[PDB]
């Protein structure tokens, strides 16, 4: 995923450690960028792993089904979400529930997807209305035409762009440096097995580590992800 | 199966000692698994067998232990089971039928289950804090998955969920003659029949049906028990 | 200490020769003594397994065809415990080979299903019924097929067995075979004219029954 931790450094971690780009670029905020692609790797655990690398919390919505009858009868919520949002200012929103393949039915599927576009809409229109703390931003996930309604809905004002990476050369290496540094040859390793995944290294290391604990070896050899390639050619 | 002793095998039983290997290998292994199958009770094979393969202590609570009209003894029981399981043998807690302690409820003229389903949000961020350099081990099946609440069942938490509508054949010769071994046998006592039918009509707990088919032997007259008995305890229970 | 109220069945079962003699040649009433189990001396004697005794019984004319309160005949019991002397004898003495007990199984049934070859050869050699039904429907190629038997299935469709057998579901032994991942005897059945159309009240296919890409060999055996 090297596309997308290079467009999102600038994205994210613009009002994090430098904000005078702000005045010295007369750029303004990016309110948001939308990920579209199939759901394989790298929507949650890349939120997830730039938000640890920023110490921040992680708030969700989660306007999907089941809120209208565990949680009471349900409601809009949004401004107490806001409210949540003004205390921990670092709040990184990102839908992941309702990120399927199935809301294509354009009647129904559209109305009930279009609540959670109403709730974008009026997140974008307190965002976009006024701008009281900054690290205040929020990244949609959507497979099917209702990506087409998301720019339908973004009248190229403030939205932001960004196609899922193939897992590239350059965008296995970086992300295995990134997700090893928080833990023996790597490189060779990450040159010589491509996929169609983001964290499929990850997978091969989740896969090798009950080879490493079978074996008792006291670090991981080159044959121990070599069996795990198989591993995961034949689980997936 | 074939996967579901091997992976509770590998990520239960292997991670029992030498407790540096957690932090040795990475990543621990998930100690969640949440087992299914409404037919029968069951819940007790497997827990039976991790007693008599694995020596340690087993400190079982039936999952309404603490619900009461108080609110304390809580974080006093399973802090006292933590630390003990830290200190003494990584015990594994027995959190049967979690249901009643996780079932839905707004109005607040209940407000004891809201409590203790509140001391449960307490306890899950004990368990989000005991993810480092930590001896604990807690197994939570249930029967019904279709009314448990989303943040039990999130990833991180609850990352096995293995599935048994019904096992198949060899392990029905296994479980029929794990418990036919030990008690009165004879010609009549056939698996055939007793391999094809149970295997059409799902059942769980075939050891307790078993047990149930020794409370039909218990009368002390007939010294084996015969077919009558097992087809009895079949259309029966 | 005994396992049987009769004397005359612990002496069958722990198998006194001299002293089973000894009492049924001291009282013939002994011999087809009933029980609470309503067996003789010649269930329990084939139940041990003993050449001697049950000739010595069969010899001076037992009743082969004496049931128990379930309906277990001699002949279920040297064909379900395996003996094949005691299976010669029965046969020898003019046993039912289409006996019925209580849930309508043949010895056919039990001596197939437990994999006897020559049990299996002589009780279809004087007059068996391979398609002989209990009452669940069911014959000796759904256990067969179940446990894995393939030589005894073949055996089986030497005497010319019909293979496409409905259960009390409507399974076929393809089905019963398939499920268990049996290979050898889903490549056997279909190439030997099993039929693939007949369906059970699930309404489920044996391709679809199978997984891990048996259906297309199953498929491709049933076109070929």
């Amino acid at each position: 995923l090297d596309k997308q931790i290079k467009e999102i450094k600038e994205v994210i971690e613009l009002p994090v450690k430098h904000p005078e780009l702000f005045e010295a670029l007369g750029i303004a905020q990016p309110k948001g960028v939308l990920l579209y692609g199939p759901p394989g790797t790298g929507k949650t655990l890349l939120a997830r792993a730039v938000a640890h690398h920023t110490d921040c919390t992680f708030i969700r919505v989660s306007g999907s089904e089941l809120v209208q009858k565990f949680i009471g009868e349900g409601a809009r919520m949004v401004r107490e979400l806001f409210v949540m949002a003004r205390e921990h200012a670092p709040s990184i929103i990102f839908m992941d529930e309702i990120d399927s393949i199935g809301s294509s039915r354009l009647e129904g599927g559209s109305g009930g997807d279009s609540e959670v576009q109403r709730t974008m809409l009026e997140l974008l229109n307190q965002l976009d209305g006024f701008e009281a703390t900054k690290n205040i931003k929020v990244i949609m996930a959507t497979n099917r035409i209702d990506i087409l309604d998301s720019a339908l809905l973004r009248p190229g004002r403030i939205d932001r762009k960004i196609e899922f990476p193939p897992p590239n050369e350059e965008a296995r290496l970086d992300i295995l440096k990134i997700h090893s540094r928080k833990m023996i040859n790597l490189r060779k390793i990450a040159e010589l097995m491509p996929g169609a995944s983001g964290a499929e290294v990850k997978g091969v290391c989740t896969e090798a580590g009950m080879y490493a604990l079978r074996e008792r070896r006291v670090h991981v050899t080159q044959e121990d992800f070599e069996m795990a390639v198989a591993k995961v050619m034949q689980k997936d | 199966m074939d996967i579901q002793k091997q992976e509770v095998r590998e990520a239960v039983e292997l991670p029992l000692t030498h407790f540096e290997l957690y932090k040795q290998i990475g990543i621990d292994p998930p100690r969640g698994v949440l087992m299914y199958g409404p037919p029968g009770c069951g819940k007790t094979m497997l827990a039976k067998a991790v007693a008599h393969h694995t020596t340690a202590a087993f400190i079982r609570v039936v999952g309404s232990e603490f619900v009461q009209k108080y609110l304390g003894e809580g974080p006093r029981m399973v802090r006292d089971v933590f630390r003990l399981a830290k200190e003494n043998a990584p015990a594994i807690i027995f959190i049967d039928e979690i249901d009643a302690i996780a079932t839905k409820r707004f109005d607040a003229q209940t407000g004891a289950d809201r409590e203790v389903q509140r001391i449960l949000l307490e306890l899950l961020n004990q368990m989000d804090g005991f993810d480092q350099n930590v001896n604990v081990k807690v197994i939570m099946a249930t029967n019904r998955a279709d009314t448990l609440d989303p943040a039990l069942l999130r990833p991180g938490r609850l990352d096995r969920k293995i599935e048994f509508p019904l096992p198949d054949r060899r392990q029905k010769r296994l479980i029929f003659s794990t418990i036919t071994s030990k008690m009165n046998l004879s010609e009549e006592v056939d698996l055939e029949d007793y391999v094809a039918r149970p295997d059409k009509i799902s059942g769980a707990d075939i050891n307790s049906i078993c047990q149930e088919s020794g409370m039909l032997a218990v009368r002390e007259n007939r010294y084996i028990v015969l077919a009558k008995d097992f087809e009895k305890a079949y259309k029966t229970v | 200490g005994c396992v049987s109220n009769l004397m005359v069945c612990n002496l069958a079962y722990s198998g006194k020769l001299e002293e089973l003699k000894e009492s049924i040649l001291a009282d013939k009433s002994l011999a087809t003594r009933t029980d609470q189990d309503s067996r003789t001396a010649l269930h329990w004697a084939c139940s041990a397994g003993h050449t001697e005794i049950v000739e010595f019984l069969l010899q001076l004319g037992v009743p082969v065809n004496d049931k128990d309160d379930a309906g277990w005949s001699p002949l279920h019991i040297a064909a379900s415990a395996g003996r094949d002397e005691i299976v010669k004898a029965l046969l020898g003495k003019g046993a039912q080979v289409n006996a019925v007990n209580q849930n309508g199984c043949t010895p056919l049934h039990y001596a197939a299903s437990k994999n006897r070859h020559e049990i299996a050869v002589m009780l279809l050699e004087g007059g068996a019924n391979p398609d002989a039904k209990d009452h669940y429907e069911a014959t000796a190629m759904h256990r067969a097929a179940a446990k894995g038997n393939l030589k005894m299935i073949h055996i089986l469709l030497y005497y010319k067995a019909s293979t496409n057998i409905q259960d009390t579901e409507g399974n076929t032994p393809l089905h019963l075979a398939c499920d268990e991942e049996r290979v050898e005897e889903a490549k056997l059945l279909v190439s030997q004219g099993a039929s693939i159309y007949i369906e059970n009240k699930e309404e489920k296919t044996p391709l679809q029954v199978a997984k891990g890409g048996l259906g297309l060999i199953l498929k491709r055996m049933v076109e070929g």
